[PDB]
This record gives structure tokens, sequence and C-alpha cells, in this order.
């Protein structure tokens, strides 16, 4: 590096490209294919000056490095997406320019790249059943247009060895406050003038280039041109589908497989799942929400061990395309409703066939879980510790964050659910209902270990639980939700959000200090609940002494409700497990988020409310 | 300009031959006959009316200035985008490299704003709002059907104001002969009040300076340097520099009922957004104007504002 200068990389959209997604598929591709960019990106500096010259993200140990650059024979950790939509890195002057337009070259290549085998691969697989010249078309300007325009890949840079008056500079920036002259008044010491060079300032200088990269991001961003009249797609309705400015909608749905027309945007996304196959011979584990949702209390399992045969046998039966492999084609076949709804008397084997497993194995899991993790106030917490040795800190603690994403998140996740995206400390995963609370729980544990009664270093999150047939789009926007205007709207942020979305449409939301998980898992409260409708109707009570203030007090009224519905099998267990259960309430008020008592019983019970709805967790 | 302004309600389709009253019943359910009440669809309106509406043309002869709701706290508006929670505080722009920036204080946390506090902030008079004073609108959930089961959603609104320049049509005469009027694509009729003249928020007087705000009430359609191309010209004076604080473009579609056909997607500066502009010499900052496409069905109305 001759004359060291910053440079900042920035990819959007985010989780509106994620969102627009039908399947579970679509959601890893979504991620995985925002990773690849990022590090298609991230290579363009590499070639020209080597890793060490990435400050943010790490690259050491990145799966994606690794298997791409340094070509190892990695396994299925590449799966998962470990590479945030931002970068950091420090880069010779007269070379960014290039870099820059090298960047937008090679994201723009590559994707032209994806379309053009993604158009291939879907003619070859029924997923258009198109003309030979009708082939032709799919690869016009104006489907190429969109492939090209969609994401914005943004670069600014500044020179970390131009000198400045250091005061004037934050001043003008509109970062200078008491806290921060005084940083510049030590600053100002150390080197015995105040026009230092642009690295002297560091920790401010990266604050404003982020303002300065702002900028030109919504700039490039709105740089787009108009698409062709026609019927929109199906998965995000938002961009035109292919060949549909052709034909009607009618027959423009009878060419596409399940009459789902897409864009160019997810053509690409369903085929991103068979190209990284073809790259690196992996593949998800679970493909459906509903593969996750089976994982509850080992339902798929226990099912397959004594059931699984038949089960697909009597599908077979029924009809030859149903099964392959040996198995389902769908995991939804599971579901006796989906044979109801989606030869007659051969189908009715399979429903009285499931209802009958239903008996003795118990009723099918219904609802998953979508969990969103994200490091509270990380700008500040990361300004604050860096605050040209500052550089090295600073690399240290990205480092610090991307063995956290890399080895320790994936640890407690396991194969205990999907982990689609952990870029440092956000995380993104879908999870059973029964593992969903213990994985958060854990992620924010070891979060605390790697960083360290008053922590600096946490994370927030929400959990959102829905059923298997919710349009994953408004999940994930409700999961956004909980994260960004629930659980981070709190004074003091940590913690974590809790929303039930029942297919009925009726929501439940609870918030709660992360030990509420510890102090709840192992209650005499929680087992009591489980071997009882006793809980259902204490829950009922309790939340309507709390709509106002009861005027006898909280305790009075809880001791009160614990005598009316708790009691053992004699005097003796009765009387301390109503002193036990008591105080294990006024523990677990610690940790509700609320103004007051009577808000903190209600968000308590509305929490109970949620983990012991028999629909959820059967 | 006329100011028409809608209340709109929810079609309830009820047949007199039903199974069990004990359900209607229980939630109380009264329907009154409304005498001497005169209906109609903007899908007829559109009785010589036809005379303004270009057969297979794009946008009509009268022009759709803009469209703000209202709750019972009157007309609201998306709160500025350089308002940023801690209260919320109003972020000016800042610079570096010569280039005007947003300094980084924070995340921007969506809401609404009445149409007070919108005028306090265009003549840059505000320096925070409390947070009771921010609102949130709570979202309608409907089973839709369209003519599959669907979700649809949409913003708990009182009133809906639509702003109309119109060149000889006849609009305000036709919308008076009318108190009710169903909508476009949709299971939902409205109350309609015409009155003859043009909104307060339109007639402010900011002056002049250089440093000039705008505002984008309603979607606006274009690239970034055109719209500050088109304010350019229009205003007859040069920008030395522009910021645009927004969020990401929102996708505008439309149907072409000439094709029988969905129009072809356009991108737009969303509502809230705000462009800062550093003209050369002084301008007078007007109290609104229109940038940007399609001008005629209500998008690029800009309010104008002021900053220092
Ligand atoms: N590849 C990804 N897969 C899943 N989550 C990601 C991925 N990349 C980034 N993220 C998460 O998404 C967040 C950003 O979401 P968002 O949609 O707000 O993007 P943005 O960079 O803020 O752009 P915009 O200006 O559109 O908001 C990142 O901070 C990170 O937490
Ligand atoms: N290791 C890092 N080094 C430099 N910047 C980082 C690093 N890790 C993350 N970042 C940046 O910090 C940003 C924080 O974004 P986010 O939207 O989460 O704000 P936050 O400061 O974390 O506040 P909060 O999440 O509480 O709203 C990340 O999106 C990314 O742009
Ligand atoms: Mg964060
Ligand atoms: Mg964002
Ligand atoms: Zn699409």
């Amino acid at each position: 590096v001759k004359d060291p200068t910053l440079l900042r990389i920035k990819i959007v959209p985010v989780q509106p490209f994620i969102a627009n997604s039908r399947k579970q598929l679509d959601l890893w591709a979504s991620s995985h294919l925002l990773s690849m960019l990022m590090y298609k990106a991230l290579e363009v500096i590499v070639d020209k000056f080597g890793p060490e010259h990435v400050i943010y993200p790490s690259l050491r140990d990145q799966p994606f490095f690794l298997k791409f650059y340094l070509g190892e024979n990695i396994g299925d950790e590449i799966l998962v997406a470990n590479l945030p939509n931002k970068a950091l890195a420090i880069v010779s002057g007269k070379e960014a320019e290039k870099i820059e337009e090298e960047i937008k070259k090679r994201i723009r290549d590559f994707l032209l790249q994806l379309y053009r085998e993604a158009v291939d691969w879907a003619v070859e697989n029924g997923v258009v059943k198109v003309d030979r010249s009708e082939k032709d078309s799919m690869l016009k300007e104006a489907y190429l247009k969109i492939v090209r325009e969609y994401f914005t890949v943004s670069i600014t840079w500044v020179s970390l060895s131009e000198k400045e008056d250091i005061y004037q500079v934050t001043e003008n920036a509109g970062l200078s406050d008491e806290d921060v002259k005084k940083w510049l008044k030590f600053a100002e010491k150390k080197e015995n003038s105040r026009v230092l060079e642009r690295i002297a300032i560091y920790p401010l200088l990266v604050k404003i280039l982020d303002s300065l990269g702002e900028r030109k991001v919504t700039e490039e961003r709105f740089e787009k041109s108009e698409q062709l009249k026609g019927w929109k797609c199906h998965v995000c309705g938002e961009n035109l589908a292919i060949f549909g400015d052709m034909y009607d909608h009618d027959n423009l749905k009878s060419l596409w497989l399940d009459e789902e027309p897409l864009c160019p945007m997810c053509l690409i996304k369903r085929y991103y799942p068979v190209w990284i196959r073809s790259k690196t011979g992996q593949k998800i584990r679970f493909e459906s929400v509903v593969d996750v949702a089976l994982l509850y209390k080992n339902w798929r399992k226990i099912f397959d061990e004594k059931y699984g045969k038949d089960l697909v046998s009597k599908a077979r039966e029924v009809s030859e395309d149903f099964v392959k492999d040996n198995m389902l084609v769908d995991s939804d076949l599971y579901y006796s409703s989906t044979w109801e709804s989606g030869d007659e008397e051969k189908v009715k084997e399979v429903v009285d066939f499931l209802n009958a497993a239903y008996k003795e194995i118990g009723n099918p899991p219904k609802y998953y879980a979508i969990l969103v993790m994200d490091g509270d106030d990380m700008g500040k917490v990361i300004s604050g510790e860096v605050l040209y040795s500052t550089p090295q800190v600073h690399v240290a603690i990205s480092q610090a964050l991307a063995n956290f994403s890399i080895r320790e998140v994936r640890s407690v996740v396991k194969d205990e659910g999907l982990l689609i995206y952990a870029g440092g400390d956000d995380v993104l995963a879908i999870l059973p209902v029964d593992k969903a609370l213990e994985v958060a729980y854990k992620i924010r544990k070891e979060f605390g270990k790697s960083f360290e009664l008053l922590p600096g270093w946490k994370l927030s999150a929400g959990i959102l639980i829905v059923h298997y047939k919710h349009p994953l789009y408004d999940a994930l926007e409700k999961a956004r939700d909980l994260l960004n205007n629930k659980a981070k709207n709190v004074p003091g942020k940590d913690t974590l959000a809790i929303g039930l979305l029942k297919r009925s449409g009726s929501y439940y939301i609870s918030l709660v200090g992360w030990e509420l998980i510890r102090v709840f898992y192992n209650s005499e409260l929680r087992k009591k609940l489980l071997e009882e409708g006793v809980g259902k109707r204490f829950i009922y009570h309790v939340l309507r002494e709390v709509d106002t203030w009861p005027k006898v007090g909280i305790d009075e009224m809880l001791k009160f409700e614990v005598i009316r519905h708790i009691r053992g099998r004699n005097k003796e267990e009765t009387k301390e497990l109503r002193e036990k259960i008591y105080g294990e309430i006024k523990d677990l008020l610690e940790h509700v988020r609320g103004n007051n008592e009577v808000e903190k019983v209600r968000g308590l019970f509305t929490f109970l409310k949620i983990i012991t709805d028999a629909e959820v967790f059967p | 300009m006329i100011e028409v302004t809608f209340t709109p309600y929810d079609v309830l389709l009820f047949r007199e031959s039903r199974p069990f009253d004990a359900g209607s019943e229980s939630v109380a359910r009264s329907i009154i006959p409304l005498p001497q009440t005169v209906a109609g669809a903007i899908r007829t309106l559109l009785k010589g009316l036809k005379n303004c509406v270009g057969v297979g043309e794009e946008e009509p002869e009268f022009t759709l200035v803009g469209i703000a709701i209202g709750t019972e706290k009157g007309r609201i508006y998306p709160l500025p985008f350089n308002i940023i929670k801690s209260f919320y505080k109003v972020v000016n722009p800042g610079r570096f490299l010569g280039k005007l920036i947003l300094p980084p204080k924070g995340k921007y946390k969506s809401g609404y704003v009445t149409e007070s506090i919108l005028e306090k902030y265009l003549k840059g008079e505000l320096k925070e709002v409390e947070e009771n004073k921010v609102i949130r609108i709570e979202k309608e959930k409907r089973i839709g059907i369209k003519l599959m089961l669907y979700t649809v959603e949409f913003l708990r609104i009182e009133k809906i104001y639509a702003w109309i320049e119109d060149p000889g049509c006849g609009i305000k005469d036709i919308l008076s002969s009318y108190e009710f009027l169903t909508l476009g694509g949709e299971s939902r009729v409205a109350f309609v009040e015409v009155d003859d003249k043009t909104p307060d928020i339109f007639n402010r007087e900011l002056g002049s300076t250089k440093k000039a705000l705008f505002y984008f009430s309603t979607p606006t359609i274009g690239k970034v340097g055109e719209i500050v191309q088109e304010l350019e010209k229009r205003l007859n004076a040069k920008i030395d520099d522009y910021l645009l604080v927004s969020s990401r473009p929102t996708a505008i579609s439309g149907w072409d009922m000439h094709e029988k056909k969905p129009k072809g997607t356009k991108f737009a500066i969303p509502p809230g957004s705000v462009l800062f502009v550093e003209f050369k010499e002084e301008v007078e900052v007007p109290p609104y104007i229109k940038l940007g496409k399609l001008k005629k069905l209500g998008y690029g109305l800009a309010l104008g504002g002021i900053w220092e």
C-alpha cells in the first residue's frame, strides 16, 4: 500500500431481497447470494493487497475465503452466509477509483452469469415450458437490465495521510461534542499540533466515511430505469416476470412450473441452490420450514422409524408423483390436511393412516420459529474501544467477531435447526419451537464470554413463532419488527422480544431479559404447568387481575391466585409448592421488561400463555 | 385548486337470507337504511368526464397535485427522514470533502407527524419532537378476495385529502353532486366534500435563502440527478450541492386500462425523504413544487422548506 486510503464497500438491498421468498430455500438463497456478492467484491481487494488489508469483515477464517480463494476442502459450513453487506479496507490511493469500477463490474458480470445459467437450467428442467426461439427472448436487454440494476454496490474512500485541522473536520461533519473534543485534545497532545493526518482521528474518520458513504449509496440506488409493462413476478410482485410482456395472465401461468411466473431475480434465486450444489457438493439439510418444524420433540425421526416405510408405500399407491428416492417429495405430505385439499379411496388410506399414527405418537408440529439477533449499539461500542495503532485494534475486534460467528454460533445451532446467516454480531436462524429459546440464550451467553451485571457488549433478538403456512415475506417483516421496534426499543436494549403469531391471526408478544429463560427453565413453575387445564385458568385469572392495578396490590393478588390454582398431593407438598411458585414468579418478574409491576406481570403471564399453547407446543 | 375530502367506509354486503341470527345478535348489529343517498363509482365518472380522461392515455387532463391522509388529529405526514430517535432529534447536514453529509446520530424510526409539526419543521424552527407527538398508525386487517384468499392490510385512516388542479373539466361540479363514491378496485365507498380553496400548507411564505430543502410528501418518480436538474431549471437557480435523505426506492406499478395489463414498474423516492439544496445565489423557496414523472397522478408533491 503506497498511499494508504480507507475504503468502504456497501451492498444493498438486503432485508427486502431476503423477504421476497416463498420457501425456506429462497430465503437461504437470498442470504447466501448476498454474502457471495460481498466476497466477489472483496476478492478484488485481496488480489491487489491481500486479506491483511481488509479490516472488516475478517477474511482469515471465512469459509468462503478458505474454499474459493486458498482452495481448501471445507464442508457444509460453506452453506452458512458469514459475510455482511458492508466492509472496510485500506488500499492505495491511485488504485481506489479502479477498484470501485472493478467491484461494480465483477458483481454485475457474476449476476448476468448466474442469470444466463439460470435461464439454461430453467428451460432444461421444466421450470419454464417454452419454445426454442422464445428461449432467446429470455436474454433480451429488458431482462438483463433488471439483473444489472437490482443490487447497488457502492464504494467511497478517503485519504488516511492527508492533513487537516482535527477540530474543524469533526465540527463540520457535525460530530463535535464534549467527549469528542476531549478526545481530540489528547490527540493534539501526542502530536504537538492540531493539524494532523486523517488516520490520527481514525475512530471519528470511520464514522465520517460512513456518512460520506451513505450519501453515495442513496444517490446510486436511485439511478434505476423503468421496466416494460406486463405481469409481475409471483414471488416478489415487483419486477416484470419473464414472458410477462408477451402473454395474458392465464397463458403466462401455464408456462411455469407450479404456475408461478418468475422475474429475473427470483429465477436466479431458484437456481442458486443447484449452482451451489454443483460448486461445492453441498446443500442445506432442511429445505422447507416444515422440515424445521417436524424437529419438535424428534417427531420427524420417531414417525419415520415407526411409520416412515408404510406412508411412502400408501403414498406411492395414491400416486407415483408424491414419492421419490423412497421418500416424500414435500414434507407437508406428513400432514393429513394436505391430502384432503392438495383416486379418492386410495387417499382415504393415507389420511386414516396418519390420523392413526397421531394417536400413538401425537399430532405433528405445525409451528416453527424465526430467530433474528443483532448487536446492541455496535457502532458506538466499537469506536469506543478503538478510542497507526487504532486500525490494528479494529482488526482485532473484527477477528473476534468473525471467530464468534463462524465457530461459536455454528456450535450452538449444530443440526438443531438451520443457521442461515451469521455475520459477526448478527444472526438469522430457523429453529423448531422447542429449541428457539435455548439456542438464542446460548448465543447471547457465548457472545458475552467472547466480549466482556452491567455488560458493555449486548445482543437483542426477535423470535417469531408462526404456522408453516404463513407467508414468509410477512413472517420476516414481523421478526425484524420484533427486533427493531420492540426489543431495541427497550431502554438499555439487550432484550429478547418473543412473538407468537397463530394461524387465526392472534398475535402475542412478550419482552424479556435473557435470564428469564434460565430462571424459567430451572423453575418448579415450568414443571407444574407441563403437568396441568389448571395452567390455562391460572394464566387467564392473573392476566385479568392486571388489566389494571389490583386494589389489594400485586404481591397479595399473586399469592391469592397461586393459592387458588396451585396444589400438591398433601398439605405438606402443596404448601412448599405454593411458596416455591410464588418466589419463582417474583424472580421472573425481575427479568420482564415493562414500565411498572403491572406491565411486568402482564408480560410474564403473556410469555407463559405463549409457551403453554398446546397447538404450538403439543 | 380544489380540495376534495374523502371519508372512507368499508362496504359490508349483507343478505336478507341468513342461517343463524344468534351470530349478528351477539354482536348487536344494526342495519339502518339511508334514504335519499347519492352513490356512484369513480369507474363511472371517469359521466362526461370522458372529455378529460384520455382513452388509452396514462395521465388525465386535470392534475392530481397530491394526496394526504388524516386521522382524528387532522392531516398527517411521514416523519421527515432526517429526524432521528434517541426524544426525536432533527439532524441537519454537515460537511466533509466539500460534500454535504448527514452526521450519524442514531437510527431513523418511522412514524407520522401532524401538519402543525411539519409546518414548524419546514420553517427550520423545529429542534426536536417529544415522542408523544410522533404518531404511529395502526394497521387494519382484512381478508381479501380478488374479482384464493388474500391478506389485506392498510393504515387505520379517517380522512383522505386530494388536491386537484382543474383546467376546465368541471370536476368541482361533478363531485359536488355526489355524497358517496365507491373507490377504485375495492369494496370501499366514501363520502365526498369539495372545497373551492387552496390549503395553507401551499400558501406559506419562506422568504429567500441559499440553504433550502424539499420534503417529498407523495412518492416522487425520478433519478436524483434528474430531480435536482428539474429543480434548477424550474427555479432558474444553480445548485452547488445537495443531499438526498431517504431510505430505499419504492416500486410504483399501476394498471394500464388500455393494454389490459400491469404498467411497467417505476421506482420512486418515498414520502418523508428530504432533499437538501445549497444554491449559488438566494432563491425564494416556493411553498410547494411538483417534480418527476406522472405529476398529474399525484406523484412528485414536494413541500418547500428551509434549513441552516
Ligand atoms: N447476507 C445477509 N443475509 C442475512 N442478513 C444479512 C445479510 N447481510 C446483512 N445482513 C443483515 O441485514 C442488515 C442490514 O439490513 P438492511 O435491509 O437495513 O440493509 P442496509 O445495509 O441497512 O441497507 P438499507 O439502506 O436498504 O437499509 C445488516 O446489518 C445485517 O444485520
Ligand atoms: N466489526 C465491525 N467493524 C466496523 N463496523 C462494524 C463492525 N461490525 C459491524 N459493523 C457496522 O456496524 C453496523 C451496526 O448496524 P446496526 O443497524 O446494528 O446499528 P447498531 O450500531 O448495531 O445499533 P442498534 O443495532 O442497537 O440499532 C453494522 O451494520 C455494520 O455496518
Ligand atoms: Mg446492531
Ligand atoms: Mg437499514
Ligand atoms: Zn421476483
